[PDB]
């Protein structure tokens, strides 16, 4: 169930390529090359580590719901979840 | 009338060299490790 709703957004015309972070940064599933699954999963867990502190630094009774990274050349999405978070890239050109 | 000559001696003493020294110190060296024993993706079956 859950694998083909991954292939269905997988297959829009957006994304570029989809990580489920599992173990605190090191994933189980993607459908990326080696070196960009883990770049990402690594690199993102350290952000939303940041971010869901930022909100309880900005108020102490909030959590994180939701971030967004824009950039040149991909934009990266990620919400997060009582134990793990998913990465999904598109393309906005 | 009768002056009596006499001659008086002290005894000598001996000492010793010796020295003081505060606590000492040595250098020392580390370098921190980089490991990353970590794979790419296992697939987990928890």
């Amino acid at each position: 169930e859950v694998e083909e709703t991954l292939k269905r957004l997988q297959s829009q015309k957006g994304v570029q390529g989809i990580i489920v972070v599992n173990t605190e940064g090191i994933p189980i599933k993607s459908t990326m090359d080696n070196p960009t699954t883990t770049q990402y999963a690594s690199l993102m867990h350290s952000f939303i580590l940041k971010a869901r502190s930022t909100v309880r630094d900005i108020d102490p009774q909030n959590d994180l719901t939701f971030l967004r990274i824009r950039s040149k050349k991909n934009e990266i999405m990620v919400a997060p979840d009582k134990d793990y978070f998913l990465i999904v890239i598109q393309n906005p050109t | 009338i009768r002056w009596e000559t006499k001659s008086c001696q002290t005894a000598s003493i001996a000492t010793a060299s010796a020295s003081a020294q505060a606590r000492n110190h040595v250098d020392a060296q580390v370098q921190t490790e980089a490991p990353v024993p970590v794979s790419v993706q296992p697939p987990s079956q928890y």
